[PDB]
């Protein structure tokens, strides 16, 4: 599946300089709506602006006075961009997207881990390690004897691994008494029914 | 604009060529086109600026470089026959979708050298059999003997070169078809006014402009050097 | 991205309907070209369009961006003997065009009253190598090449008389070959039966 | 700026002096491939996306080329304006629950990058480790810095430490986040 790129327009006429210019589309709802806006940066200043809700090239500072009123004036320039809304996102969508990212699902590794040794009657901590996986979208909780409890837990926000993974990590605030077995409870779309850990205290 | 350099050359199968271009309006892409028959423009090199220089659809056998921003060129190694043909550069702008061309290129790699033969021209005189039934003078001029094939035919009357009246072959005839090779033969004519022709003042001349050798081509056969040269005729 | 003139070499009487076919097959959204090259200097730019569905026109010519069939076929309505060149189409859905084989354009000029002849001219330099010039023959009579091999014939050529305002055609032959008389140097021609043979 | 997926399709990126560039392509976050400048290829992080779908080189190549001459263009539009520098943060992590002898992973995110121009090394046990290295493009920010990701293999030990050692301009003295299997 071929992906398309955005065109970077002409600009018109020790230290270091950088420069950077990107197609930003923004899918909301799938297909169904996109804005797309470009972004012409000089310093990590943006200058210059595509806004597909304007229609137009927009000047954010006056650096980019020139450029904008340029690239306005000629038809091509601006109908090149303006199409690259379809011609770039919703052909990305629909094509490479739809079946590579949209379509990529990890399952998790979940395992329950306890901090000190098992100190029977003697607070502890345990933690559930749920790690590699995708997308994003995500729920936890913890079982404590087949009652879930919030108090006494917390969870890392989602770390994302960048390998187009991802990962959290929940603690459990609780005192490892005798019999009772803890279970780490996990629900993400990579599956079907919610994985469940279990740790005989 | 854009102008090549060499026009035209002969080079020797295994040689070296060195095709140049120079662009005067400030394009950031330039291209290298090769024209043949049954193919069209194909593209060899391009690049998008100094230093840069990349792989078209038949880079195979070439090497491009972009030293300076207005200047881009070609470059053939071990040159081969199968590199014979037209070379067209051109310059243009980002994403290439616009792009000049330049006048053009002839290239010619033999298998050795020996073939390379100057035009042999000769002014034909009009019948009286014309000059009254049509009141209408034609004088037709012939060059044989040439290749390869780089010629340009030129009609100069009384010392100034004319373009009203004249007819020039499209392409030059080979004089042994039959040969995977052979000299080439171009004929054109020039008609101009019975009552004008009938006057011995009238000059009439015909040029044929031969791209051959030069300088540094080793002639190891007998005939003086068939290097460039202008070859004529004329009449009054 | 790829370019198809299945229009291998067109030929057609002045003022005539001009049309030659071009196919592309990408894999983008590519701009179309159509390209000019008159013998003699490089290919120039006629008419282009980057927009899918919609016509571009220039100097006559005319062509439409049609998705629907892939094409960029060049029409012209009356052309003119001038647009005799090699047409090339060319898209470019990347950074760089890509050509097509290319169409030989040849509008033959319109003669006005025919008048077939035959004559026959000696060189300055010797005066028994000589040449036959046929000449003024209308514009759609066919002249063959030699079916022999000792003789030559190039094919036809448009002259004209700017300050004068006369078009005619014509037709250089030749042989080497001691015996070769005007008359037989366009034997295998159909060329017109009312041809003036002077002697 | 709300919406349900956010896809860069097109980054690119030019620094001077050092004629620098960098082109990617960006989904939801994460990096889908580059073009690598030199070797004039697309390079996709997960091999197996680039066995669906792909992209063609060039594409990227003529942007960055767009991208210098426009950066040319921009510093004299701005009489020579040049950048500050930043201070850059790193933070280091294994990829999984660390077991000792298990094998992992330890990835440094360093952030807040500015310019895109840094070196990211491991020291294990305060000596430089080279094979096990993998390194991540720079990823853009909201405020228009960057950020980047390294990734080391080892073997889960309480017999030695780590600690990844970031060396920016921005940066007094290089810096070196520590981390140990403790």
């Amino acid at each position: 599946f071929e992906a398309q790129k955005a065109k970077a327009n002409k600009a018109v006429d020790e230290r270091h300089f950088v420069y950077q210019f990107m197609g930003e589309c923004y899918f909301t709802n799938g297909t169904q709506r996109i804005r797309y806006v470009t972004r012409y940066i000089y310093n990590r200043e943006e200058y210059v602006r595509y806004d597909s809700d304007v229609g137009e090239h927009r000047a954010v500072t006056e650096l980019g006075r020139p450029d904008a009123e340029y690239w306005n004036s000629q038809p091509e320039i601006l109908e090149r961009t303006r199409a690259e809304l379809d011609t770039v996102c919703r052909h990305n969508y629909e094509g490479p997207e739809t079946h590579t990212s949209l379509r990529r699902l990890e399952q998790p590794n979940v395992v329950i881990s306890l901090s000190r040794t098992e100190a029977l009657n003697h607070h502890n901590t345990l933690v559930c390690s749920v790690t590699d996986f995708y997308p994003a979208k995500i729920k936890v909780r913890w079982f404590r004897n087949g009652q879930e409890e919030t108090v006494g837990v917390s969870s890392t926000q989602l770390i994302r691994n960048g390998d187009w993974t991802f990962q959290v990590l929940v603690m459990l605030e609780m005192t490892p008494r005798r019999g009772e077995v803890y279970t780490c409870h996990v629900e993400h779309p990579s599956l079907k029914s919610p994985i469940t850990v279990e740790w005989k205290a | 604009a854009v102008t090549q350099s060499p026009r035209n050359k002969v080079a020797v199968t295994g040689g070296k060529v060195t095709l140049s271009c120079n662009q005067t309006n400030n394009h950031n892409n330039m291209y290298w086109y090769r024209q043949d028959t049954g193919h069209g423009l194909r593209l060899i090199h391009y690049s998008y600026g100094a230093g840069s220089t990349e792989k078209g659809d038949i880079p195979d056998g070439y090497k491009a470089s972009r030293p300076s921003q207005e200047n881009f060129s070609l470059i053939l190694e071990l040159a081969t026959p199968s590199q014979t043909s037209v070379y067209f550069c051109a310059s243009g702008d980002f994403w290439g979708d616009t792009l000049y061309f330049g006048a053009g290129t002839r290239l010619s790699v033999l298998e050795d050298l020996k073939n390379v033969f100057p035009p042999e021209v000769a002014v034909f005189e009009p019948s009286e059999a014309e000059i009254s039934h049509t009141q209408k003078a034609t004088l037709v001029c012939l060059a044989t003997g040439f290749y390869p094939d780089h010629v340009e035919l030129s009609w100069w009357v009384n010392g100034k070169e004319v373009h009203s009246g004249v007819c020039t072959d499209p392409q030059p005839l080979k004089e042994q078809p039959a040969l995977n090779d052979s000299r080439y033969a171009l004929s054109s004519r020039l008609r101009v006014s019975a009552t004008f022709w009938q006057n011995p003042r009238n000059h009439f001349r015909c040029q044929v402009q031969f791209y051959g050798l030069s300088e540094n081509d080793e002639w190891t056969q007998d005939r003086a050097k068939p290097v460039t040269q202008i070859v004529s005729a004329e009449a009054w | 991205d790829s370019v198809t003139q299945m229009q291998g070499q067109v030929t057609l009487s002045e003022n005539d309907f001009l049309f030659i076919n071009c196919t592309y097959s990408t894999t983008g959204y590519p701009t179309l070209f159509w390209y000019v090259q008159y013998s003699g200097e490089g290919p120039q730019l006629l008419l282009q369009v980057t927009t899918a569905n919609n016509k571009g026109s220039s100097r006559g010519f005319e062509a439409t961006y049609d998705k629907g069939t892939t094409s960029f076929h060049l029409q012209k309505t009356s052309v003119q003997e001038i647009d005799s060149a090699v047409y090339y189409c060319a898209a470019n859905s990347g950074t760089y065009q890509r050509f097509g084989t290319g169409t030989k354009l040849q509008v033959v000029p319109n003669i006005q009253n025919p008048d077939p002849a035959v004559y026959q001219l000696r060189d300055s330099k010797s005066s028994d190598k000589s040449v036959c010039l046929f000449t003024d023959f209308d514009s759609q009579t066919n002249v063959s090449q030699s079916k022999d091999s000792d003789v030559y014939i190039t094919d036809k050529c448009v002259l004209d008389m700017r300050s004068m305002d006369f078009k005619s055609n014509s037709a250089v032959a030749w042989s080497n070959k001691s015996d070769f008389a005007c008359a037989n140097a366009f034997n295998n021609s159909i060329i017109p039966e009312d041809t003036f043979f002077p002697s | 700026i709300e919406a349900d997926h956010v896809g860069t399709y097109g980054i690119s990126v030019y620094q001077s002096p050092g004629d620098i560039g960098q082109y990617t392509f960006e989904f939801d976050g994460d990096e889908l491939f580059y073009v690598d400048l030199d070797k004039k290829e697309t390079v996709w992080m997960l091999p197996e996306f680039g066995q669906l779908a792909s992209f063609d080189p060039q594409g990227g190549l003529q942007n960055i080329a767009v991208v210098k001459h426009n950066l040319g263009v921009l510093t004299k539009r701005s009489n020579s304006t040049p950048a500050t520098n930043e201070a850059p943060q790193a933070t280091v992590f294994p990829k999984s629950p660390v077991l000792l002898g298990q094998p992992n992973t330890l990835i440094c995110f360093v952030d807040n990058i500015f310019p895109p121009v840094i070196n990211i090394t491991w020291l294990r046990n305060s000596k430089s480790v080279a094979d096990g290295v993998y390194e991540t493009s720079f990823f853009v920010n909201r405020d228009y810095s960057f950020h980047k990701l390294s990734y080391l293999t080892f073997i889960p030990s309480d017999d030695d430490i780590y600690d990844c050692k970031v060396e920016h301009w921005g940066l007094e003295e290089p810096v070196l986040k520590h981390w140990e299997p403790e």
